[PDB]
RNA sequence: GGUUGCGGCCAUAUCUACCAGAAAGCACCGUUUCCCGUCCGAUCAACUGUAGUUAAGCUGGUAAGAGCCUGACCGAGUAGUGUAGUGGGUGACCAUACGCGAAACUCAGGUGCUGCAAUCU
RNA sequence: GAAGACAUUGUCAGGUGGGGAGUUUGGCUGGGGCGGCACAUCUGUUAAACGAUAACGCAGAUGUCCUAAGGGGGGCUCAUGGAGAACAGAAAUCUCCAGUAGAACAAAAGGGUAAAAGCCCCCUUGAUUUUGAUUUUCAGUGUGAAUACAAACCAUGAAAGUGUGGCCUAUCGAUCCUUUAGUCCCUCGGAAUUUGAGGCUAGAGGUGCCAGAAAAGUUACCACAGGGAUAACUGGCUUGUGGCAGUCAAGCGUUCAUAGCGACAUUGCUUUUUGAUUCUUCGAUGUCGGCUCUUCCUAUCAUACCGAAGCAGAAUUCGGUAA
RNA sequence: GUGAUUUCUGCCCAGUGCUCUGAAUGUCAAAGUGAAGAAAUUCAACCAAGCGCGGGUAAACGGCGGGAGUAACUAUGACU
RNA sequence: GUCGAAUUUGGGUAUAGGGGCGAAAGACUAAUCGAACCAUCUAGUAGCUGGUUCCUGCCGAAGUUUCCCUCAGGAUAGCAGAAGCUCGUAUCAGUUUUAUGAGGUAAAGCGAAUGAUUAGAGGUUCCGGGGUCGAAAUGACCUUGACCUAUUCUCAAACUUUAAAUAUGUAAGAAGUCCUUGUUACUUAAUUGAACGUGGACAUUUGAAUGAAGAGCUUUUAGUGGGCCAUUUUUGGUAAGCAGAACUGGCGAUGCGGGAUGAACCGAACGUAGAGUUAAGGUGCCGGAAUACACGCUCAUCAGACACCACAAAAGGUGUUAG
């Protein structure tokens, strides 16, 4: 009993009910994947620009 | 054994031809393609008229030998062996294959049965050349061939001079120049590009621009 | 069986431009990339590491990384009803810098000068782009131009 | 393949710890040893009646084996283990590949 | 403007034949003690800048030259194509309507542009 | 009387044991079976110029091979052809010119490569150690394969660099168990020492039906749940095959294409052939042949009336109206 | 097993069985033995029948070939 | 058939269910036999078949992905409901525009590479062979082959320089643009750069169109996991109301008007009704609606009569019509 192999039919009408959302965008993307040695540098980098803005509100 | 045209006539498949992919093919029932007086030279025959496809369809290979042979008969005995010169135009490059026959459907991929020229609307199967006295004696050549053909295909009388790129007078303007020059059996022309050098060397009887 | 690797189906795709094979002009190389700049993708088959995937073939995105030999690009991928986040590791000569905000830039540097040289003389700016609009009134002359008369042509076979 | 019975490379072992000159040689499996949990508990399913308590397998396909060379540091003693991919002939004797000599007599 | 070293785009820089090249520079060119490489000081290494030459390289110019680059209502609004119809046709196929639109062809024009540094009648 | 610590008997241990017990005896598939593998994969095409995409579609390939065929450096230029040199010839070795790769790079194929990615040489083990990220397949799991980094230790090179196996796209493997490597580490629960055993981390032993059962037949003596998701009989579409009819007219017919025929071609019809299909019926539509009997079709065998002939007659042949 | 009478029951013991006054230094369990060990245990030797080796058996199960050439026409093939 | 014996037969007696008994049929063992009958384990299991009980309201599917001894079944994702929650001119889009990429299909090409293919013409051989002169010749002369040069006819799913249309990535700002000059162990010859900042300058013509009965987010769960059809693209097949893919729109789940009829065509999507206007299709009569207007055409001793659709072809005509 042989019967249907494959097809997309109706496929994309299923994918248009409930979106296609839209890929979803934010100010501060995580830094993953990042390169190690800049980012072990880029935290005493932000850690010590902390610390100035401390001892501006002494 | 063989099946009827009428199984073939149209082109259904993509050209299927003769390949390191394919490589078992039966051959081409048709072989020449030249015949008649075709060492003959492009000022011996200025009359040229064609055998013209109206249609999309695919020619046999048996059907092409077997006009080939009818028109050539004909204008042969009526006019001579000599008369004219019969330009078979296409040429069967497409296989068709067969499904010969425990199984049935189960995988049924043809071996080539075959071949078939796939031609055209407009597309000119026949081409041949005379003198201008031989007119008729032509038409009734590609007239009698066509009833060996499926489809409409229809005669249609040239504009140019025999096998020929050129329009008669066109032709003949830059003939009673210096232009033209013979080869075997087609023929040379002028050009203003190029190596004035060997330019002149060839074509000495035209830079005088006269006779 | 059917056959679905890597590079499949990729023959002319990572093939190489007519007359333009062979070492890879030093410019490619001497190009510098940030952070945030906008790449497109196009594999380079003479360099087979650090390849995209021939999906990424043709595809713009935003550089998140930069290595010795490399920049990472993040791709949206649009798998199923949705997009998911992607990111290609792309050798330099698979990458180069998008002109798709070129205009953009152009655009904003000069909508910032028209807007002052606008202000500092006395207002009215209007500097939002607007479509084709359809073409005014006008008037052709006929001197030296007196209308050619065409009909249609018979039917004829020249052949 | 053939593969050299010797190998500088890394010896990760406190004192070493650094690309030493290791003595290679084939890993051989090890006696069975009942008093393995494993085999300890086996022995005992199949006790009494009921026959074979276990599966037996049959459907052989690999026509290889992936050697496992042993990589003996010889300062600092240590071991290390590194596979290779299936290869139907194995050696680590010699008989080097020759420069462009003649297939003789 | 020339030339050299380093280049960028990588033929308008390539190819074929011929001619012309001041000055500097490049070059060819002399040598074999020394480092170094060879069957061979041809390549490669070193030494001289002395003994010689524009012949070659190199640069430029010529050619109804080959190639290559650019352009054009040249071909062609052609081929092909998205959309439409209870359009034609036995079919094969084909017109029409609102759009998008090639390639070959043909004709003209062109034959390296240029960045850094040093040098030069 | 015989027999005698032997037989017998009791418990383990090996042999034997379809006499008997229990169970099993792959999938896809133009029905099933035989075959093949479309079952895990790779290249090119099908594939409709992003991606995806089917068939037992098309042409091929994979279960390996390499201590170099892996890594770095220098030098070199290939296939072919021309012209030359004792024996030497189509083919031996030597030279020069030309040479966009027409070669070579293990292997299928397609990409890719010229002071190289090819050929020759020099030095080598980065085919190594640590644990994450990422791309393909995707559920955005796993596995395979791959990519760019970080932390080591090295190789090579004057150096910039390059090197985490093979130029790229295939070449492979869960849990339980065994085994080995690792620190000298945790546990054996009344406390210790020592064997032994158990844990942790990383490997190997393999599942190819390749997300991974431990598996022979027969049944016409046969059984049950179902299937018209599926064959065998009728019926439907198709008409290759079968059958029947044309067009063209080279030939055949003493001569003469078409009285009667007719090649090479080529257009059709038919549904008493056989195929192809699987749409109807598997809570059942009685299968072949004959007998009997009715009716219909005509592509007419006879019979009525005709036209044609290579029709003298006679006989025949061809064609019409005709069932 | 075969199936009255008459007649006749050919060759084959390689295989599968069945069977044996057979051989022996091959394999081979538990117990027992020895060796090492602190013992648990590990290793070893010895070793019953069986297997293997050897013999018998077809009115046991069953089996009982292929290719060339060759005689004064051809054909055929006693012969090779 | 047999009928004086291996004869028939009463009663009594023995043999019992993996058992008996069998002159052997899987026969017979109380209408039960290829394992009797009775109770019980037992409401055995069932991916299979059947059925599943009131109304109205709102929303509303799938026959696809991946894994499965998987193919009449499951899990998984999708589609569906529910409950909402955080916010709100916000942010949103099966759409266009503009700017900037990607692509190798259609076409095209072959006197451009690869591969096919017809024809001559001109060359070249110390050299593929033939032939005349010859003692030969690296001899001359004819010759047919191969090659070369410039031409010629024809082709490609697994060829190609070129190269569309349709599809396709990204961008069109407050998460923006510019200035000043802090942090660090990264990085530079270098306070050089890189990243993250502090302080300062410019508002809705703040940076295209059109739309928005708002946008965003969370949880949990059903059914489904046989699909079939039409236009176009398309593979196998002579073909199919055949088999298999691509995009959309449908039928399935859906009535209504039309196509007489009919799942899928055309029109149009449904709360109860009034009036109007229409669609597709029609208006001689059946039958609501001109036996309307106009120009031609056509006479068939098997005329013709409206898409899908319910077929006809080559070939012929001194029928007629216009060219
Ligand atoms: C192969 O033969 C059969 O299968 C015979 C039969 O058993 C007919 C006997 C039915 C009864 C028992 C009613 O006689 C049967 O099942 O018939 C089906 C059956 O039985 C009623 C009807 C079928 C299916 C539709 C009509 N057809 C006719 C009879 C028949 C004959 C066949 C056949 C099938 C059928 C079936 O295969 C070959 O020849
Ligand atoms: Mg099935
Ligand atoms: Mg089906
Ligand atoms: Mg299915
Ligand atoms: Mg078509
Ligand atoms: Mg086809
Ligand atoms: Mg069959
Ligand atoms: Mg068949
Ligand atoms: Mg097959
Ligand atoms: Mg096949
Ligand atoms: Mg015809
Ligand atoms: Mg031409
Ligand atoms: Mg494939
Ligand atoms: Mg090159
Ligand atoms: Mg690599
Ligand atoms: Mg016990
Ligand atoms: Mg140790
Ligand atoms: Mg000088
Ligand atoms: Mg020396
Ligand atoms: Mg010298
Ligand atoms: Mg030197
Ligand atoms: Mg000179
Ligand atoms: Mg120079
Ligand atoms: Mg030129
Ligand atoms: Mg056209
Ligand atoms: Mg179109
Ligand atoms: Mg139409
Ligand atoms: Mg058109
Ligand atoms: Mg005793
Ligand atoms: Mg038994
Ligand atoms: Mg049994
Ligand atoms: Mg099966
Ligand atoms: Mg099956
Ligand atoms: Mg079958
Ligand atoms: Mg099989
Ligand atoms: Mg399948
Ligand atoms: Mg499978
Ligand atoms: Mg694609
Ligand atoms: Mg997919
Ligand atoms: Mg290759
Ligand atoms: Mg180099
Ligand atoms: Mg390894
Ligand atoms: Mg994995
Ligand atoms: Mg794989
Ligand atoms: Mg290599
Ligand atoms: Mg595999
Ligand atoms: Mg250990
Ligand atoms: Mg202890
Ligand atoms: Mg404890
Ligand atoms: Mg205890
Ligand atoms: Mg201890
Ligand atoms: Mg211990
Ligand atoms: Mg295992
Ligand atoms: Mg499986
Ligand atoms: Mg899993
Ligand atoms: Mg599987
Ligand atoms: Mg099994
Ligand atoms: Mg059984
Ligand atoms: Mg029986
Ligand atoms: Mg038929
Ligand atoms: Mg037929
Ligand atoms: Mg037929
Ligand atoms: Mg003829
Ligand atoms: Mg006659
Ligand atoms: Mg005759
Ligand atoms: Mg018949
Ligand atoms: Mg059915
Ligand atoms: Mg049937
Ligand atoms: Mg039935
Ligand atoms: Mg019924
Ligand atoms: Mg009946
Ligand atoms: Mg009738
Ligand atoms: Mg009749
Ligand atoms: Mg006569
Ligand atoms: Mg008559
Ligand atoms: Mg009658
Ligand atoms: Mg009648
Ligand atoms: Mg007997
Ligand atoms: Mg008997
Ligand atoms: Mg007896
Ligand atoms: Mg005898
Ligand atoms: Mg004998
Ligand atoms: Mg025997
Ligand atoms: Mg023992
Ligand atoms: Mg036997
Ligand atoms: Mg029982
Ligand atoms: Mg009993
Ligand atoms: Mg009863
Ligand atoms: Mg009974
Ligand atoms: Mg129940
Ligand atoms: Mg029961
Ligand atoms: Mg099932
Ligand atoms: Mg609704
Ligand atoms: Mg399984
Ligand atoms: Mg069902
Ligand atoms: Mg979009
Ligand atoms: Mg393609
Ligand atoms: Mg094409
Ligand atoms: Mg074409
Ligand atoms: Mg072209
Ligand atoms: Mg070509
Ligand atoms: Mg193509
Ligand atoms: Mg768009
Ligand atoms: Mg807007
Ligand atoms: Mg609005
Ligand atoms: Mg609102
Ligand atoms: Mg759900
Ligand atoms: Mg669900
Ligand atoms: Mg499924
Ligand atoms: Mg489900
Ligand atoms: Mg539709
Ligand atoms: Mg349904
Ligand atoms: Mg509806
Ligand atoms: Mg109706
Ligand atoms: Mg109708
Ligand atoms: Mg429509
Ligand atoms: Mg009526
Ligand atoms: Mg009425
Ligand atoms: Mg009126
Ligand atoms: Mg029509
Ligand atoms: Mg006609
Ligand atoms: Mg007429």
């Amino acid at each position: 009993a042989k019967s249907k192999n494959h097809t997309a039919h109706n496929q994309t009408r299923k994918a248009h009910r409930n979106g296609i959302k839209k890929p979803k965008t934010y100010k501060y993307p995580s830094l993953k994947g990042v390169d190690p040695k800049f980012r072990r540098n880029h935290k005493h980098a932000l850690h010590g620009t902390a610390k100035a803005l401390a001892a501006a509100k002494k | 054994a063989r099946r009827p045209a009428r199984c073939y006539r149209y082109q259904k498949n993509k050209p299927y031809p003769k390949s390191r992919y394919n490589r078992a093919v039966p051959d081409s029932k048709i072989r020449i393609y030249d015949l008649g007086k075709k060492k003959a030279t492009v000022d011996e025959f200025p009359l040229c008229v064609h055998l013209v496809s109206n249609e999309l369809e695919q020619l046999s290979s048996e059907a092409l030998e077997a006009a080939r042979i009818c028109a050539n008969k004909y204008m042969t005995t009526v006019s001579g062996r000599d008369a004219f010169h019969l330009r078979v135009r296409v040429h069967p490059f497409h296989v068709l294959r067969i499904n010969k026959m425990q199984q049935g459907m189960r995988g049924a991929w043809g071996k080539p049965h075959g071949l078939a020229a796939r031609v055209d609307i407009g597309q000119i199967i026949f081409s041949v050349r005379t003198k201008d006295s031989n007119k008729d004696v032509v038409v009734e050549g590609l007239r009698r061939a066509r009833y060996k053909f499926p489809g409409q295909q229809k005669i249609i009388l040239s504009k140019k001079w025999g096998f020929t790129n050129l329009d008669r007078p066109e032709y003949l303007k830059k003939r009673e120049a210096g232009e033209v020059k013979d080869d075997g059996a087609f023929v040379k022309f002028l050009s203003k590009k190029g190596s004035l050098e060997n330019n002149i060397r060839e074509f000495p009887e035209y830079f005088a621009a006269q006779a | 069986g059917k056959s679905h690797g890597y590079r499949s189906r990729t023959r002319y795709m990572f093939q190489r431009d007519f007359r333009k094979h062979g070492a890879v002009h030093l410019s490619t190389y001497l190009k510098v990339y940030k952070v945030g700049d906008i790449v497109d993708i196009k594999a380079n088959g003479s360099i087979q590491k650090g390849m995209p995937h021939k999906f990424y073939q043709g595809k713009t995105g935003v550089v998140y990384n930069v290595t010795k030999s490399s920049v990472g690009v993040i791709i949206n991928k649009m798998v199923g009803n949705r997009y998911l986040e992607k990111r290609l590791n792309l050798r330099v000569e698979h990458i180069k810098h998008s002109k798709c905000r070129q205009e953009f830039l152009e655009r904003v540097k000069a909508n910032a000068a028209k807007r002052a040289e606008a202000k500092a003389q006395g207002v009215a700016v209007q500097l939002k782009r607007q479509p084709a609009q359809p073409r005014e009134s006008r008037i052709v002359s006929t001197e030296g131009n007196v209308p050619q008369t065409l009909a249609p042509v018979p039917y004829e076979t020249f052949i | 393949v053939n593969v050299p019975k010797t190998r500088k490379t890394y010896c990760k072992g406190k004192t070493c710890r650094k690309h030493t000159q290791h003595k290679v040689t084939q890993y051989k499996a090890g006696k069975a040893s009942l008093f393995a949990q494993g085999k300890r508990r086996y022995d005992r399913k199949q006790s009494g009646f009921g026959g074979q308590t276990k599966p037996v397998f049959h459907k052989k396909a690999k026509t290889t084996k992936k050697v496992v060379l042993r990589l003996e540091c010889v300062k600092c003693k240590t071991r290390a283990q590194l596979t290779l991919k299936r290869c139907k002939h194995f050696e680590l004797g010699g008989e080097k590949k020759q420069k462009g000599q003649a297939l003789q007599f």
